[PDB]
């Protein structure tokens, strides 16, 4: 159960490997828009959070 | 039996696997972060 627009529930992801290849898999994605990267090499960056 | 003091919000998580006639030698030290 997602909650509220203004209520939107944040999550932070630390201290783990993030295996963004598997964001896929949910659904044809009526909008996958990345802004300041790329779709495809996220593969390729370690972040903090 | 866990209360330290009331008021915590960590959200970062980290490591487990405990560390435990009988010298116990350690050492803490910080360097940089």
């Amino acid at each position: 159960r997602f909650a509220s627009v203004y209520a939107w529930n944040r999550k932070r992801i630390s201290n783990c490997v993030a295996d963004y290849s598997v964001l896929y898999n949910f659904a044809p994605f009526f909008a996958f828009k990345c802004y300041g990267v790329s779709p495809t090499k996220l593969n390729d960056l370690c972040f903090t959070n | 039996f866990r209360v330290y003091s009331s008021a915590n919000n960590c959200t970062f998580e980290y490591v487990s696997q405990p560390f435990l006639k009988n010298l116990r030698e350690f050492v803490f030290k910080n360097i940089d972060g």
